[PDB]
């Protein structure tokens, strides 16, 4: 891809829990501690936002299929797409969605769906940032420099950023039982 | 006349500058809904037992 200011910074904080920092990350056969730990960093981002969180689901969103070929197509930056209320009944075939109740392919109108797409290492809020940044830091422990006391810091410190990031997400939009939802809202319409 | 008018418009109660009447019932709808609802769920939750 392209360098980005905050992913080398990324990269270079999951380097900074063993060793020293690499520069800029720009060559596809290069260092490879650096190809190494970026992998480990996509793979953890497209992991942190696979979870649904409410900023990331866009809730009502229309995809339109392709004026000849009458399809619209599934894609892997289309992380995870469900139905707008309930029995979601879109599933990916062959790189297309499908429907596996109306037993068909091809679309001719729009289509709504609640889907995830796939954001950057930017585009995500500081918590989020340092929740991919730890327990991409806790894999890369993991996986090449095994050393057992940083795995246990690293682990402890996951747990206190996903209870960071699970407050920011019950702080971001504010979720009221009563006055809100579905259900009792009209059962406290007077 | 004017005091034999057969046809008789009746109200439950009266307001003030307005043509018509509103019930009794009216006045106690809302605890009478909010019964509905609360009593609604019981029965379902009852079916699913």
């Amino acid at each position: 891809n392209v360098e980005t200011a905050a992913e080398l910074s990324a990269v270079n904080d999951i380097l900074a829990s063993i060793g020293e920092p690499p520069v800029s990350t720009l060559e596809g056969d290069a260092n490879a501690d650096a190809a190494n730990a970026r992998r480990i960093l996509n793979k953890i981002n497209r992991q942190i936002q696979s979870r649904g969180w409410t900023f990331n689901i866009e809730e009502g969103i229309t995809l339109l299929p392709d004026v000849y070929s009458n399809l619209i197509v599934y894609s892997d930056d289309y992380l995870s797409l469900m139905s707008t209320s309930g029995q979601s009944i879109y599933v990916n075939r062959g790189g297309y969605v499908y429907d596996r109740t109306s037993q068909s392919d091809r679309f001719d109108s729009g289509i709504t769906v609640n889907i995830i797409r796939l954001r950057d290492y930017d585009e995500m809020p500081e918590c989020f940032r340092y929740w991919i940044v730890t327990k991409a830091s806790r894999q890369f422990n993991n996986r090449f420099f095994g050393a057992p006391e940083v795995e246990g810091v690293l682990q402890e410190e996951e747990d206190e950023a996903r209870r960071l990031c699970m407050e920011y997400e019950m702080d971001y939009g504010g979720y009221n039982m009563l006055d809100g939802d579905a259900f009792t809202s009209g059962l406290l319409t007077r | 006349p004017k005091e034999a008018c057969p046809y008789i418009p009746i109200r439950m109660v009266r307001l003030d500058g307005e043509s018509y009447g509103r019930s009794y019932i009216e006045e106690y709808l809302g605890d009478l809904r909010s019964l509905e609802n609360l009593q609604e769920a019981i029965v379902k939750m009852s079916m699913i037992s």
